């Protein structure tokens, strides 16, 4: 073997967000009940805190957490092999640029490209971000990704948000500073990696097809048993609570407050 | 230190 | 401090109907004791919170009180009684289902209920001759004498999902969907709460972070 990270920038990251937990917020998720998935879209889960329920936004609390691992697993990343046998399922940088019209012309998706490409050295070894090219050095419309860092054991983050994590990187990322660079990286797959926000489907309405109902059914599925399985259980034994999060756990219920309304016969 | 990708 | 209980009630029956609990998502359970359930009607989006033993048992008994017919005892001699009235008992087959066999000013006692556990008499007769008198329209089918009626809210409350019993979702929606069956469930037998309002999911502004650009 495990590589230590010798770098000064790593380290004043990691200073940084020791700098910023909040000691009451972290003892909140460190001692967690998980309750349940309240809203898949704006995704919001319950959790119960000793005598209290709270809704958390997990959106928030897994991109710090995979923020966190980023910071701790730097240059020691496990990977995502992303190739199959079936050559047509490559993942092709210039084909996930285009779903970005403001990225009108071949040109300004092949600055993107330029970028992330003579980066992509330091991007698999310290991160895991292995990019290939599949004919000639200098093809950028052929250049592909093979590999993801592997974050969490029993997670593999779904690939939607991929057009969004190579224009971020292309275009968010400061390439000139390394801590900036560094920090902007490890942001970058952290918001990659949070789990998708799924878009609320009327099971009521006859108008709606019968194969866009078992599909949004499977995708419900997929997050609660996520959030229950792997998700939370992390979050659960590692996750250090920064204090800007304070507006994204919220008190709901009370015990003292609900037993002197339900009692027993 | 410093990262050798930087310079 | 008993108004906060009233105006939860009167909350319940204004913004929750029988359709509502059809198309209530189960989250999940809390402290072994309750459902966590969501509701997104229209464009509005509330938590509500549900006591798994009082609305298991809410739907037990009015169960109960609607199928049940009740056991009685071939009287050795018939027992006539004088009314007025007498239209409410010659027109109800509810004296039947609480044990009352009668035989149609002139009525005839055939049948009066029994149990191992309580004595029957014709002050329990009246009692239900009065019960429907003051119901006051509605459902009269489901009508109980108070002896009958305290034997079943038992009956319910012994049957039912116990509070500390852990739940799947798969039962928990079975309990909260059963509650649509009946009308305005916002009680147990034993005038326990059911179910209350947590609060309305109206203006959340979520993590967006990952879908900026
Ligand atoms: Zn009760
Ligand atoms: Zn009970």
């Amino acid at each position: 073997e495990r590589v230590n990270v010798n770098l000064t920038s790593i380290k004043k990251l990691r200073e940084k967000v020791d700098d910023s937990i909040h000691r009451e917020l972290t003892d909140i998720f460190a001692n967690l009940n998980y309750v349940g998935v309240v809203d898949e879209e704006r995704r919001l889960a319950a959790i119960q805190h000793d005598l209290k329920l709270f809704l958390i936004d997990y959106g928030s609390v897994c991109y710090e957490l995979f923020y966190q691992i980023g910071l701790t697993d730097f240059a020691n990343f496990g990977k995502i092999n992303l190739q199959s046998t079936n050559v047509s399922d490559d993942i092709v940088l210039y084909n996930l640029l285009s779903e970005f019209d403001e990225l009108n012309d071949d040109a300004s998706k092949e600055k993107i490209i330029s970028k992330i490409w003579d980066m992509s050295s330091m991007l698999n070894e310290y991160y895991s971000i292995e990019l290939v090219n599949d004919g000639l050095d200098n093809d950028l419309k052929s250049v592909k990704l093979k590999s993801l860092p592997l974050l969490l054991k029993g997670y593999i983050p779904s690939l939607v948000k991929l057009p969004f994590f190579i224009y971020r990187l292309g275009k968010e990322v400061d390439w000139e500073d390394e801590q900036e660079c560094l920090d902007g990286i490890l942001r970058e797959i952290a918001l990659l990696y949070i789990p998708d926000m799924v878009p609320k489907v009327d099971t009521s309405d006859a108008s709606l097809s019968e194969d866009e109902k078992a599909q949004f059914i499977n995708r419900k599925e997929h997050i609660s048993s996520l959030l229950e399985h792997v998700l939370f259980p992390c979050i659960k034994r590692r996750f250090l609570a920064p204090r800007h999060i304070l507006k994204d756990v919220v008190e709901i219920a009370n015990l003292p407050d609900l037993y002197k309304v339900f009692e027993r016969c | 230190v410093r990262s050798k990708y930087f310079k | 401090e008993l108004e906060d209980f009233e105006q939860g009630e009167k909350y319940l029956t204004l913004t929750v109907s029988k359709n509502d609990f059809k198309k209530m998502e189960v989250v999940g359970q809390f402290n072994l004791g309750f459902i966590i359930v969501t509701r997104k009607v229209d464009n509005k989006y509330d938590l509500f919170i549900v006591d798994q033993h009082a609305s298991d048992e809410k739907y037990n008994f009015e169960t109960l009180q609607a199928v049940t017919v009740f056991k009685s005892q071939k009287l050795i001699i018939p027992q006539p009684v004088e009314l007025s009235e007498l239209v409410v008992l010659d027109n109800l087959p509810v004296f039947e289902k609480n044990g009352f066999k009668l035989k149609i000013s002139r009525v005839k006692l055939l049948s009066l209920p029994t149990s191992k556990q309580t004595l029957f008499d014709l002050g329990d007769f009246n009692e239900l001759i009065h019960l429907i008198k003051e119901d006051g329209g509605l459902r009269r089918d489901n009508i109980r004498c108070s002896k009958i009626r305290s034997m079943f809210a038992m009956r319910a409350c012994r049957s039912s999902i116990m509070i500390g019993k852990p739940l799947n979702k798969k039962t928990m929606t079975r309990v909260v969907h059963n509650l649509s069956e009946l009308d305005k469930p916002w009680n147990c037998p034993h005038g326990r709460p059911t179910m209350r309002h947590l609060m309305e999911l109206r203006d959340w502004s979520s993590f967006s972070k990952d879908y900026e650009i």
